[PDB]
RNA sequence: GGCCAGAACCAGCCCUACUGCAUUAUCCUGUCGGGGAUCAAAAUCCGGCGGGCAACGAAGUGCAAGAAGGGUCUUGGUGAAAUGAGCGGAGUAUUUGAGCUGCGCACGGCGGCCGCACGCACUGGUUUCUUCUCCGUGAUGCUCCAUGUUGGCGA
RNA sequence: AUGAUUAGAGGGACCUAUUCUCAAACUUUAAAUGUGCAAACAAACCGUGCCUUAGCCAACUGCAAGGCCGGAAAGAAAAGAAUUAGAGGCACCAAGUGGGCCUUCUUCGGUAAGCGGAGCAGGCGAUGCGGAAUGAACCGCUUAGGGAUAUGUGGCGUCAAAACUUAUGGGCUCAUUCUCGAUACGUGAAAAGGGUUGGUGGAUUCCACCGGCCCCGAAAAUGGAUGACGCUUAAGCCCAAUUAGUGAUUGCCCAUUAUUCCUUUGGUAAGGGCGGAAACAAAGGAGAAAGUGUAGCCCUUCCGAUGUAGAUGUGGCCUGGAGGUUAGGACGAAGCUUAUGGCGUGAGCCUAAGAUGGACCGGCCUCUAGUGCAGAUCUUGGUUGGCGUA
């Protein structure tokens, strides 16, 4: 026998395969394992690794967000050089707050329909991974980009609201029950807002 | 048999530092099974008697001292050993050996078996070949008479281990069973 | 090569750690004709100590 | 190197010997461990020591 | 059943022998800046401002700076984590710590030898390991070896 | 009936199966709340005027990039 | 024959047989003096002195670095990649120890004069004796399975 | 110092110097083991470098704080000057537990307890295997299923593998109805005393004293227990060996351990191949899937493999119905029977034979549920030993 004392405290949960039925993210997968297998991008890799993921973990995108980072790349980019493509392994939803965009070519694995439509109006195209495979089969000159998820209603909600410095929405249907002792100094204590960490 | 302790001349000293600069270099006697006992032993003695640990001294040298040439020789045995009951016992024996090594393992049984004294609570104090007017027992002194002689009687005569058979036909020696 | 390894081992060269931690640990059988006393100290006749150069004797029955 | 090492060795010794001196040998470097007891009921600080040294087994061995 | 603030602190908040008294004039005048190693040592002369018996003997960050305060950051594990608890105490009860002098003294030999070497000028010789062999020359030889008045000797009476 | 009311026996060896986590690094959750007040407004004036610096360095550096 | 059994070889493992370096001095030997003991001796023992290798297989002391008979029903094979000091070609040599030697330099005494136990550099000189040394095979094989010998039994 | 305490000595008591003894709730002093912090990459250092501030200072080019601009960085020398089967961080959702018990050191209450209560750490619980005859917890070792080799603890007179009763080893020991001894944990003892053979110190063989082994002290109820027999030139005790003063440093026997070989299975797994290479009929063959998972695309390599409560996975097994798709059946469906074979680690599947049966039904993908039995003083039916008995 040999001491390995909670060696199992060292392995790691990683997704390997796709719990998708979706033929087509099974096809796209097909292409990029064999992308990441075949060639040093480090692009093809982490593609690879998005494309398995789950949907929680594909955070969807706005196209606001993308038009405000490719702004902030292309300053100090030299106007010689094209824009990068901006990847977005996951959606790209439309935005009403960012009404004027310029010409940006995006690869999404799919697109609201407004979206689609405000970026071919603007001047830019909508890419499938295939033809970026095609045209940028190693990635250069690309923009990996990752939608947001710290501000979903999970988030907002997880841990236990009642500790110190905590600011957690509890699970309750009722908004004005939960309104009393234990959050108001008047009524026997509130929990802190603060706490050092 | 050939005896089970060998005799080492264990040299050593403190390692020199700011407060000592020139140590004593200290020779000790011991008879041990191997040399890192009689380092042990060496180190033992250097604690007990001059507050040298091992973990600041050196080993100059350990050599196994050669035994003379074999003969027939009186060994006064200078020994002691501890007890719980009795503490420190010292005594002085005698034994008739043909080396010094010999003289001292015998020692070391003869207290285990009188005594029921083991190795590490003996310490020898000395031994050394003494002449044959100088023995004090009789048990000793008996057996350099120059007329010594005696008969071998009670003897359990065993065969070779090739020839050894479990039955034997009673007043012959052919083997039935071997 | 084998030799450069052996030398690093030998003589507590300046790659000792790096060679050393390149090796796997090494995996011995029990040593042929057996111990004395595992649960004793080497001086007091057992197994356990610190046994000097004695401990090629020990490594030369289990390599 | 190994054959000069030693034979200075010897010359070192015989000089020292012909006058009444010594000569201390150098401090080891290299120990060689071998584990020779089994993985049951081992106390928390020895059971780290022992898996810093990569001896997580019977019969392992390290430099 | 007694688990008070100060329980168990007979001999922990007790002044050492024959150093009683107040806290002294140093101390007063010791600098302490947010950034500081201290030494958490509460001073049994003072009882304003004094840490709880478990900061007696750590050594943590300063955090924050009062006209009369220190607030030092301590680590303490409790269950499987090690929290980092802010305490407050009056100046009294912290030492300007000396758990990074060496760590400095090394910084500075090192930025010595790198101004040294940059001019040019003669390094100092290399310390030499004690461990190697050599001729041993002794001056007095013994016998080692024990006696009958060691026996003797060691019993009473 | 009568039965063992304290022990911490098999306690560490719990608290150690996932180990005693280390204390978060000193430059982390680094907050001045609560500190003394006057030099906690001092310090607040003084990065209100390094964010309008940075915002100025960064159009700058903007312009002189355009410039080549 | 895809079954039983026996001998051969091969590859890999596993047991052989064969042992060199260092050390010994509290030691070995001769002779003086003593001391011993019995009829007298010799011996056991202690101090000197002169010599030293106890050298049988010296010693049960430290370390060993010695390549290649018998086991495999404890493995897989019979050349369907024999990668080799082992196969196939070439040469009778190179070079690695052991020797006894050169110059310093290290290394030991007494403070540069000695020595130097074969330390380092010149990969020194020599070779007195001891070794064998040098070339060679991709997969145009992605994988798996298929090849000997002698009887017994099986027509 | 505070408290407790015996006795004398010096100036009935007091004092003065100490002396007999000592404390969980006394202490000057003070370990071992411990316990905080530090040991250069968001840090620190250097520049009296710049900017900023309702901060400090009588002001300041000084102090504080945040930045900016640079320089230097054995990336941590040398002195015994670390090591790692050494990726750090961050979350989310849940189970069972919430009667413990044993041991080692430390212990508190108790005369004590296989008693009661704590500290530290290993265990059993949840775990077998090897060993102590036997034993949850002791010793060894901890576990995929197989071989070889070697060990551990424990052994080597028979039971019982091993000295077919080893040595070319030294001593000691005799014991009569309780059996001397061979009882680690532990499971048969004291105060006290006396055969043999050891020691120390004196006297002229004896005096005292101290060990070893043995003996006495040593009385319970079914017949009985070094495990049994037995053993005494031990097969007992202490010590020490490995074929023995020869010429060197592994006698031997047993594991679910170690080493190694073969096979399985699973990885936080690690690598290759996958653009058919060229040709090639019958009187070298076949395969080669871009793949979590299958009869796993194929090949190579390494490591792990036990487990109660519990969690999770499975081109995992099984049953009644439904949507599909493929079949079968009077040349015999379902059901039922089996020394009835084959396949699968297994749940099970499939074939054969009925000298069975008489009319329905299998496979595969998906859907669905009143879907799997050995036990509940389980429900219903039947049977059954007791019993040719009372
Ligand atoms: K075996
Ligand atoms: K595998
Ligand atoms: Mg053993
Ligand atoms: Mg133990
Ligand atoms: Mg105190
Ligand atoms: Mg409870
Ligand atoms: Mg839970
Ligand atoms: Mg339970
Ligand atoms: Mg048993
Ligand atoms: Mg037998
Ligand atoms: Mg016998
Ligand atoms: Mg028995
Ligand atoms: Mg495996
Ligand atoms: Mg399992
Ligand atoms: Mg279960
Ligand atoms: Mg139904
Ligand atoms: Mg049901
Ligand atoms: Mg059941
Ligand atoms: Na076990
Ligand atoms: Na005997
Ligand atoms: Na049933």
């Amino acid at each position: 026998g040999v001491d390995l004392t909670g060696i199992s405290k060292k392995s790691r949960v990683i997704r390997h395969h796709t719990y998708s039925t979706n033929p087509y993210i099974k096809l796209l997968i097909k292409l990029y394992k064999f992308l990441a297998k075949r060639t040093s991008s480090g692009f093809n890799k982490v593609v690879y690794q998005r494309l398995i993921k789950s949907r929680s973990n594909r955070a969807p995108i706005s196209l606001s967000r993308i038009a405000v980072v490719m702004k902030r790349k292309a300053v100090f980019t030299a106007k010689s050089k094209a824009a990068p493509i901006a990847v977005v392994v996951g959606d790209v939803l439309d935005d009403v707050r960012m009404a004027r965009i310029p010409a940006m070519r995006v690869c999404a694995l799919r697109f609201s329909k407004s979206a689609r439509q405000s970026i071919v109006a603007a001047g830019g195209e909508c890419l499938t991974f295939d033809q970026l495979a095609m045209i940028a089969p190693t990635g250069k000159n690309t923009y990996l980009l990752r939608g947001r998820k710290s501000g979903r209603e999970s988030v907002r909600h997880f841990g236990a609201s009642g500790v110190p410095g905590s600011h957690s929405k509890p699970y309750a249907t009722n908004r004005g029950k939960e309104t009393k002792r234990g959050r108001r100094t008047g009524r026997s204590y509130k929990r802190k807002a603060f706490r050092h960490v | 048999v050939k005896p089970h302790l060998r005799h080492y001349q264990v040299v050593g000293r403190e390692s020199p530092s700011e407060k000592n600069p020139e140590p004593t270099v200290y020779k000790f006697e011991v008879f041990a099974p191997n040399f890192v006992v009689a380092k042990s032993r060496f180190w033992r003695m250097m604690r007990v008697k001059n507050k040298v640990k091992a973990t600041h001294g050196d080993v100059l040298s350990c050599k196994v001292v050669k035994d003379a040439k074999l003969v027939a020789r009186n060994y006064l045995v200078d020994i002691a050993y501890y007890s719980q009951r009795c503490g420190y016992t010292r005594m002085v024996k005698e034994f008739r050996d043909v080396s010094k090594t010999g003289a001292v393992s015998q020692a070391y049984h003869d207290l285990a078996s009188r005594h029921r004294a083991r190795y590490h609570n003996i310490e020898v104090l000395n031994v050394k070949s003494i002449p044959d007017h100088e023995v004090k027992h009789l048990s000793i002194a008996q057996y350099h008479a120059p007329n010594l002689s005696f008969p071998l009687l009670q003897r359990r005569t065993k065969a070779t281990r090739k020839d050894r058979a479990i039955f034997v036909k009673k007043n012959t020696k052919r083997a039935v069973v071997a | 090569c084998a030799e450069d390894m052996v030398n690093q081992i030998y003589t507590c060269g300046k790659h000792f750690r790096t060679v050393t931690h390149g090796m796997w640990p090494f995996k011995l059988a029990p040593p042929a004709g057996g111990m004395r006393q595992k649960r004793r100290h080497f001086v007091e006749g057992g197994d356990y100590g610190n046994r000097d150069t004695l401990i090629n004797r020990f490594l030369a029955r289990m390599i | 190197e190994y054959r000069g090492a030693e034979k200075k060795l010897v010359t070192l010794r015989r000089q020292a010997a012909s006058h009444g001196n010594y000569y201390l040998e150098a401090k080891p470097k290299v120990a060689v461990v071998t584990r020779i007891r089994g993985i049951a009921k081992v106390n928390p600080k020895q059971r780290k020591i022992l898996q810093l040294l990569r001896l997580r087994q019977i019969f392992n061995t390290v430099f | 059943h007694s688990y008070g603030y100060k329980s168990g602190t007979r001999h922990l908040f007790a002044k050492k022998f024959r150093k009683h008294g107040v806290p002294s004039v140093s101390t007063i005048l010791t600098n302490i800046k947010v950034g500081d190693y201290v030494d958490v040592v509460a001073d049994s002369a003072v009882r304003e401002g004094m840490p709880h018996k478990y900061y007696h003997g750590r050594t943590g960050i300063v955090w924050n700076v009062t006209p009369r305060g220190v607030g030092v950051i301590i680590n303490k594990p409790v269950r499987t984590r090690t929290l980092r608890k802010r305490i407050c105490v009056r100046f009294e009860h912290v030492r300007k710590s000396r758990c990074q002098e060496a760590f400095k003294a090394k910084e500075h030999q090192f930025q010595a030898y790198l101004a040294a070497k940059k001019a040019g000028k003669a390094l100092p010789p290399l310390q030499k390991s004690s461990r190697l062999g050599g001729i041993v020359r002794p001056k007095n030889v013994e016998v080692l070896a024990r006696r009958v008045a060691d026996y003797e000797a060691m019993v009473p009476y | 009936a009568k039965s063992k009311n304290h022990t911490n026996h098999n306690q560490s060896s719990k608290n150690h199966r996932n180990g005693i986590k280390g204390p978060v690094p000193l430059h982390l959750h680094n907050s001045k709340r609560g500190s003394w007040l006057p030099a906690l407004v001092n310090a607040r004036r003084v990065r209100k005027h390094n964010q309008k610096a940075a915002l100025k360095k960064r159009r700058e550096r903007i312009a002189a990039f355009a410039a080549k």
